[PDB]
C-alpha cells in the first residue's frame, strides 16, 4: 500500500507568509510552508478552525515533509489600500470603573453603538511569487494517505495557494500516491514537465526537507535552520519551530524531463487547396 | 458543487488601477510582463454598485468580519505583453510639461462560487441563492472599475464567457503562457479565444460547460467541435440555463 | 496570584534534539547548551538574550567565575540567584519585578506589545478590543522586557527611552545559548545597580552596564489576573485567567546621562542610526528590501571591528509613535580587513537606487517620478544580491560590478514592454536602456 502522497502547487501568483510579518508589510517565504499545506488539507477535508486543533492537527504533524522547487518565481509586490471612502474600526474602549470585570463579563454588555470608527485609509504592501511551481511529498501511515487522496479528489471547500486570490493552475491531485522508502526517492520519482518546446530549464532543482532525528539523540547539524511553521492552532494562530535541511537534485540523472504534449499557438485554419491532389480532380470531374 | 466563470474582456486605452507612483499595476508571467487588475478592485467594483442592488444577501456571497464568504475572485491577467504608454500634458491659463501613464490590454478573469456555502449562509433558502447567483452574473457582466473614467471612458463589455461545473477548482492561465501575437487574418480577441479553445480541446483527451458570446460573434472552437455543451447568444438565456442546471429554477 | 520567574515556566526554547519546550530561568541556566531560544518575533529573541546577559554579568560580578567555552555554565551562578529570590516576583504586595507603585492612569495591557493594536490604532490585521482580550504571565514578562530597548515617543508630554529613537542592533550569533553568551561577554569596570534590585536611582552622571541595560522609562503595575477560559491574543495558547488592565506612568530621562550602548549603532554626530524602511516610494525614497548595508560603516569602524563569526542584525523601523516593520538578518564574516571608500559606498546605496529609478525614459522633467517599472524589479534583484552579503561586505569575491549583473535580465525583460516595436530605433533604444545600473556615491 502507498505510504506517501503528492501535491502540485502551481499558479500565476502564490504566497506563503513568513514569521517576519507583524505589520502592514506582509512578506512571503521562498517555499510552501508546512502550516499552509496542512491548512489546505484541512480545508479540503472540511474541518473548521476551532476543530482542527482537536486531534486533527497532531495527527498530521507526525508526517514527514519535503518540497522540490521545480521552477522558482519572481518576487513581486502589490500596493494595497483598505477602507477608502468608508470608516475603519478602532479598538478604543472606555475604561471600566473597577478592575473586577473584564473580558467575557464586559463583552455581554457590548452594543453596536459602543464601537468607534474613524475615516481613514490603511496602506500596505504585500509580496507574491510569480510563475513558481512546487512539488510536496507527505509520508506516513497508508490509511491517512488514502483518506487525504480521497478528500483531495473532491474538495469540500475551495482551496487556494496561501491567499484566496490565488487559484491553482494545475490540479492538486495530478500525481497518484505510491510507495517509497525515503523522501529523496519519492521526490525523484515524479518527472519534470515543460510548457513549450523551447524554454530555459533548470539544471539543478533545490529541495527543502524536514530533518529526520535518526537514532536517539543526534543533535541537529550546523546547517540546520529554524522555521516557525509547525501548526498547533488556527484560531488564534499558534506556530512552533522545526528543523529544516536543504539538498539538491541534478536533472538528467535522477529527475527526467517530459515532452510538450500539446499545442500553444492557435493560428487560423487552412486555405490554399491543391490543384494536383487526386481528390480535387475527382470532385472537379464530378462537378463537371 | 462549484460554479466557475471565465471571462475574456478587451479594454480601450485607460488606467483602471494604478500604484503609488501612478503607473498601471503589472505582473510577471510566461517570462514576460503583463498588465494586472487587482482582485480587490473587481471586488468593490461588483460590490457597492447600484446595479447589484437587486437572511441578508450581499453578505453570504461576500462576507464581512467567520462569515466564510462563498465568492472567490482572482487577479485579472493579460493575454499578451504589457505596453505602458506616457501622455505629455500641459495646463493653459486663458489669461511645465507633466506626464501620465496609461495602457490598453485584454484581460482574462476567473470567478468561483461555492453553492453549498451559499445555501448554508442563507439558512437553507435555495431560491434566494439562485437569485443571488443570477444577480452576481448580471452585475459582473456589466460593471467596470471606476478609475480615471472621466478622462478614459472605458466602458467595454466582455466578448466571451464560459461557465463550468468542474469537481475541483482550476484556472486556465496556462493557456496564455505564450503571449498572443496579432496576425493580419485575425484579431486579438479571436486569437485569445482560440488559445482558450486549444486548452479544453486537450485535458479532456488526456464535465459540462456553457459558452456565451454576444450574438454568437466569437464561437468557442475554430471548428464544428463539441467542446461546449451549449452555445448561447444572450446573457439572460445563459443565466436561465445556469439556473436550470443549478436544480431547475426560473429567472 | 503568586508567580516567580525562577520557578514557573515562561522561556520558550527548542532543544537541539528537536523538542520545543517552555522552561524556567533556573532550568535555562542549567542546560544552556542543548537548546536555542525560539521566538517568532526578533524583538523578544533580542530582549531575552539581553536579560540573560545582564543576569550573567551580575552573577559574575557577585561570584567571580567566567563562563568557559564549550562547557556548561558555571554552577555557582545557580545558588546566588536562589538567594535573591525576593527580587524576581510578578505580583504580590511588596517588591515587584520591573514595576513600581500604583497610579490612576488606567490603560489596557496592549501598549506593551507593538504589533497588537490599542487605543486609536486600527484593528484590521488583528481583531482586538480593549479590556476584552488579554495576555498571560509569560507574555507580560516578555512585554516588560521590551521597555529599555524598544520604547518610542508617546506624542505630547511623553518622551522616548534612554536610547532616544530605537536604533539598529548588531551582535554575534551562535548555535547554542552558552556560545551566544560567551561571544558577547565583554564586561566593564563599573557595573552599577540593576533595575530588578532595590529602587533604582538616577543619582549622578555616568551609568555603567547593569543600570543602563535595564533602564525603565515607564512605571507599570500589572494589577491582577481575572478568572476565565479565554486564550492569549499574543501566542494563542489555550490557558486560564489573564490580565486585562494596568497603570502606566512616564519617567523623563534627565539631561546629560553619558551612555554608550554596547549593541547600538550611532551616527557621526552621535545620533541613533535607525532603519529607513517605508511602505511607499516618495520623492526621496525607493522601496527595495531590508536595508542591511546601513549599520556597516559605523560598526566595522567604531565598535565590533573585523572578527570571524556570524553577525546578527535586528532592525525596527519607526516614525514618531507609529510602528512600521521589523526584520533580522545573519551575515557570515571572516574578518579580512576593510576598505573605507568601498564600505562608505556600500553604506549609501538607497540613494543610488533612488537615482537609478528617478531617471526618466527620455528627456528631463521637473518633479518626474521616472520609470516606475524599474521599482517593480528592484526588490527581486536586491533579494538575489543579498545572498552574498558577507562576500560583498569584505570584497572577497563579490564586488559592486558583480552585483550589477543581476539587473541585466530584468532590464532586458522590461525593455521589451517599454519599446514594443520591430524597428531599428526601438532596438537601439532597448540597447541603450539595458545598460542602466546604480552608481556608487560616497557622500
Ligand atoms: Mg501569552
Amino acid at each position: 500500500p502507498p505510504n506517501t502522497l503528492f501535491l502540485r502547487l502551481e499558479g500565476a501568483l502564490q504566497s506563503w507568509g513568513s514569521n517576519e510579518a507583524k505589520f502592514a508589510l506582509r512578506r512571503t517565504a521562498d517555499a510552501p510552508t508546512k502550516s499552509g499545506v496542512l491548512g489546505l488539507l484541512c480545508a479540503a477535508m472540511g474541518i473548521g478552525r476551532a476543530e482542527a486543533a482537536d486531534s486533527w492537527l497532531p495527527k498530521l504533524a507526525n508526517l514527514r515533509m519535503g518540497v522540490r522547487i521545480d521552477r522558482p518565481g519572481i518576487r513581486w509586490w502589490d500596493f494595497h489600500t483598505v477602507g477608502a471612502g468608508q470608516r475603519m474600526r478602532m479598538a478604543e474602549l472606555k475604561a471600566p470603573k473597577k478592575p473586577s470585570m473584564v473580558g467575557a463579563a464586559l463583552a455581554e454588555t457590548l452594543t453596536p453603538s459602543k464601537v468607534k470608527t474613524r475615516a481613514e485609509t490603511l496602506l500596505s504592501r504585500r509580496e507574491y511569487l510569480a510563475d513558481a511551481s512546487f512539488l510536496v511529498a507527505l509520508q506516513g501511515e497508508p490509511e491517512l494517505v488514502a483518506k487525504l487522496s480521497a478528500a483531495l479528489a473532491k474538495p469540500v471547500w475551495a482551496i487556494y495557494l496561501g491567499r484566496k486570490s490565488c487559484p491553482p493552475s494545475r490540479p492538486v491531485c495530478e500525481h497518484p500516491p505510491g510507495f517509497y522508502n525515503t523522501l529523496e526517492e519519492a521526490l525523484s520519482a515524479v518527472p519534470l514537465q515543460k510548457r513549450w518546446h523551447n524554454e530555459p530549464l533548470p539544471q539543478i532543482l533545490p529541495c527543502v526537507m524536514d530533518w529526520i532525528p535518526g537514532y536517539d539523540g543526534e543533535h541537529a547539524p550546523d546547517d540546520a535552520e529554524i522555521h516557525y511553521d509547525l501548526p498547533v492552532s488556527f484560531q488564534p494562530p499558534r506556530h512552533l519551530p522545526r528543523f529544516v535541511i536543504r539538498r539538491e537534485l541534478v536533472v538528467g540523472e535522477d529527475v527526467q524531463v517530459s515532452r510538450e504534449t500539446g499545442t500553444s499557438v492557435w493560428r487560423p485554419k487552412g486555405t490554399r487547396a491543391d490543384y494536383n491532389n487526386s481528390e480535387y480532380k475527382k470532385v472537379r470531374a464530378e462537378r463537371l | 458543487m462549484l460554479i466557475e466563470i471565465h471571462m475574456i474582456q478587451n479594454h480601450s486605452p485607460a488606467n483602471l488601477n494604478r500604484d503609488d507612483l501612478g503607473a498601471p499595476k503589472t505582473c510577471y508571467f510566461g517570462g514576460v510582463l503583463r498588465s494586472r487588475i487587482s482582485s480587490q478592485c473587481i471586488k468593490r467594483s461588483i460590490r457597492t454598485s447600484n446595479d447589484f442592488k437587486a437572511l441578508a444577501p450581499d453578505i453570504a456571497l461576500c462576507g464581512r468580519m467567520t462569515v466564510e464568504a462563498a465568492l472567490q475572485v482572482a487577479h485579472a491577467i493579460s493575454t499578451h505583453i504589457a505596453r505602458p504608454e506616457i501622455d505629455y500634458f500641459v495646463a493653459a491659463d486663458d489669461v511645465h510639461i507633466g506626464e501620465s501613464m496609461f495602457a490598453s490590454a485584454c484581460f482574462y478573469k476567473y470567478f468561483s462560487i461555492d453553492w453549498e456555502q451559499l445555501v448554508k449562509n442563507l439558512k437553507g433558502d435555495t431560491n434566494l441563492a439562485a437569485h443571488t447567483v443570477g444577480a452576481f452574473l448580471l452585475a459582473a457582466a456589466k460593471t467596470n472599475p471606476s478609475g480615471k473614467q472621466n478622462s478614459f471612458a472605458a466602458h467595454n463589455y466582455p466578448d466571451g464567457i464560459l461557465v463550468e461545473f468542474k469537481n475541483s477548482p482550476i484556472s486556465y492561465a496556462n493557456a496564455f503562457v505564450r503571449p498572443v501575437s496579432v496576425v493580419k487574418e485575425s484579431d486579438l480577441v479571436e486569437q485569445s479565444i482560440g488559445q482558450l479553445s486549444n486548452y479544453v480541446n486537450d485535458i479532456r483527451l488526456g464535465v459540462i460547460g456553457f459558452w456565451f458570446s454576444p450574438n454568437n460573434r466569437y464561437p468557442l472552437g475554430y471548428k464544428h467541435s463539441k467542446l461546449a455543451s451549449r452555445n448561447i447568444g444572450n446573457l439572460n438565456e445563459l443565466v436561465g440555463a445556469v439556473l436550470d442546471y443549478i436544480g431547475g429554477f426560473k429567472w | 496570584v503568586m508567580y516567580n520567574l525562577l520557578c514557573d515556566n515562561w522561556v520558550n526554547v527548542v532543544y537541539l534534539s528537536g523538542k520545543p519546550d517552555r522552561i524556567s530561568l533556573v532550568q535555562t541556566l542549567k542546560d544552556a547548551h542543548c537548546l536555542q531560544l525560539a521566538y517568532s518575533n526578533p524583538m523578544d529573541r533580542f530582549t531575552v538574550f539581553r536579560f540573560l546577559l545582564a543576569l550573567g554579568y551580575w552573577c559574575f560580578a557577585n561570584t567571580n567565575v567566567e563562563p568557559e567555552p564549550d562547557k556548561p555554565l558555571p554552577v555557582s551562578w545557580i545558588p546566588w540567584l536562589e538567594e535573591n529570590k525576593e527580587y524576581f516576583e510578578l505580583f504580590g504586595d511588596g517588591k515587584r519585578f520591573f514595576q513600581a507603585d500604583p497610579s490612576s492612569r488606567i490603560r489596557a495591557i496592549t501598549d506593551l506589545i507593538h504589533e497588537i493594536p490599542t487605543a486609536h490604532n486600527l484593528c484590521h490585521f488583528k481583531h482586538v478590543t480593549d479590556y476584552i482580550d488579554g495576555l498571560c504571565e509569560a507574555c507580560c514578562i516578555k512585554g516588560l522586557l521590551r521597555l529599555p530597548v524598544f520604547t518610542t515617543v508617546g506624542g505630547r508630554g511623553i518622551g522616548a527611552g534612554i536610547n532616544n529613537t530605537p536604533p539598529f542592533y548588531l551582535l554575534w550569533h551562535a548555535n547554542d545559548l552558552a556560545g551566544m553568551l560567551a561571544q558577547n561577554w565583554q564586561p566593564w569596570d563599573n557595573m552599577g545597580i540593576p533595575a530588578w534590585l532595590g529602587s533604582f536611582q538616577k543619582e549622578s552622571r555616568e551609568v555603567g552596564l547593569l543600570a543602563g541595560m535595564t533602564w525603565l522609562p515607564r512605571k507599570v503595575y500589572l494589577h491582577d489576573p481575572v478568572p476565565g477560559q479565554a486564550a492569549c491574543c499574543s501566542c494563542g495558547l489555550p490557558s486560564e485567567a489573564l490580565v486585562y488592565s494596568c497603570s502606566i506612568e512616564v519617567e523623563p530621562v534627565p539631561k546629560g546621562l553619558e551612555w554608550k550602548d554596547p549593541h547600538g549603532v550611532y551616527t557621526d554626530q552621535g545620533k541613533s542610526l535607525q532603519s529607513k524602511i517605508k511602505l511607499m516610494s516618495n520623492d526621496r525614497y525607493t522601496f527595495a528590501d531590508r536595508d542591511w548595508y546601513s549599520p556597516l560603516f559605523s560598526y566595522l569602524h567604531a565598535e565590533g571591528n573585523s572578527r570571524q563569526g556570524k553577525l546578527w542584525l535586528v532592525g525596527f523601523a519607526s516614525d514618531k509613535a507609529k510602528s512600521i516593520d521589523i526584520w533580522d538578518k545573519i551575515i557570515e564574516l571572516e574578518g579580512t580587513d576593510t576598505n573605507d571608500e568601498l564600505l562608505a559606498q556600500l553604506a549609501n546605496r538607497a540613494t543610488a537606487l533612488n537615482a537609478m529609478r528617478k531617471k526618466p525614459l527620455r528627456g528631463d522633467f521637473k518633479k518626474s517620478v521616472g520609470t516606475p517599472q524599474i521599482a517593480d524589479i528592484i526588490p527581486h534583484a536586491e533579494n538575489r544580491i543579498a545572498i552574498n552579503a558577507g562576500k560583498m561586505t569584505e570584497n572577497r569575491g563579490y564586488s559592486w560590478q558583480d552585483a550589477d549583473t543581476e539587473y541585466g535580465e530584468l532590464l532586458t525583460k522590461v525593455a521589451y514592454s517599454l519599446e514594443p516595436a520591430q524597428t531599428v530605433d526601438a532596438r537601439l533604444k532597448r540597447g541603450n536602456f539595458i545598460s542602466r545600473k546604480p552608481w556608487p556615491i560616497i557622500p
